[PDB]
């Protein structure tokens, strides 16, 4: 499949080369899978989730995402038009409230949760879970996404947004998980963009146009916006066989585009989530 | 620490 005037993400996640404008997947797009979007929620009503979104817990007084951030990853990872796996299942899991905070024992509840809860679910193709947050490192935070890590889900990880080192934040250094960095659409590393001998792999995370709550759309610009990409790529290969949750990560690290990123530093990969669509 | 990032 193509989607024209895809967003450029989309089309970069599926070009070796920067400056295309379709994003080309496989149909089977994440179906199978599931994506727990461990965030501030996710608008399940919008039109673009088709039905296929829903809160499975919060840990707030609602389940709404009345802040955006969330509806916009759940997006990307697999909203209709704006997402990498149109046809993946997402659950919300939500830890921050909704100005996007969030204190580390609910998200390390919102971590164990998702292990715990996964089993009670039908994803039969793979579990992802996708954290777009993150703080300064914290050696419990790292322990929580390393055993939701090995308790079997791919956890993909934002780097941050510190155009720092990513070892002094956590999740982003708990190297057994998938701490993502972001690039735009220049192939530049994005300029916020954290990195380090710890990040794994970059997404687009530059102008990124996804779902909104209102029923709305909008771009912004995140490692927040990358991880998804990853979670979506994870999750759409999951479904495609080709990795485990186990390895989605170095899978997808050893896939990517390698070399094309221009502003990393000695130290840090140079891979750009790739799926290798070949119709 | 959080957002990492959007506006809301």
């Amino acid at each position: 499949a193509a989607q024209t005037n895809a967003p450029w993400g989309l089309a970069r996640i599926s070009s070796t080369s920067p400056g295309t404008s379709t994003y080309y997947y496989d149909e089977s797009a994440g179906q199978g899978s599931c994506v727990y979007v461990i965030d501030t929620g996710i608008e399940a009503s919008h039109p673009e989730f088709e039905g296929r979104a829903q809160m499975v817990k919060t840990y707030y007084y609602s389940s709404r995402d009345g802040n955006g951030h969330g509806t916009h990853c759940a997006g990307t990872v697999g909203s209709r038009t704006y997402g990498v796996v149109k046809k993946t299942q997402l659950f919300g899991v939500k830890v921050l409230d909704d100005n996007g905070s969030g204190q580390y024992s609910t998200i390390i509840a919102g971590m164990d949760f998702v292990a715990s809860d996964k089993n009670n679910r039908n994803c039969p193709k793979g579990v992802v879970a996708s954290l777009s947050l993150g703080g300064g490192y914290s050696s419990s935070v790292n322990s929580a996404a390393a055993r939701l890590q090995s308790s079997g889900v791919m956890v993909a990880v934002a780097a941050g947004n510190n155009n720092a080192d990513a070892r002094n934040y956590s999740p982003a250094s708990e190297p057994s998980v998938c701490t993502v960095g972001a690039s735009d659409r220049y192939d530049r590393r994005s300029s916020f963009s954290n990195y380090g001998s710890v990040l794994d792999i970059f997404g687009p995370g530059t102008s990124i146009l996804s779902t909104w709550i209102g029923g709305s759309t909008r771009s912004i610009s995140g490692t927040s916006m990358a991880t998804p990409h990853v979670a979506g790529l994870a999750a759409y290969l999951m479904t495609l066989g080709k990795t485990t949750a186990a390895s989605a990560c170095r899978y997808i690290a050893d896939t990517a585009n390698k070399g094309d990123l221009s502003n990393i530093p000695f130290g840090t990969v140079n891979l750009l989530a790739y799926n290798n669509y070949q119709a | 620490p959080a957002p990492f990032a959007a506006a809301a």
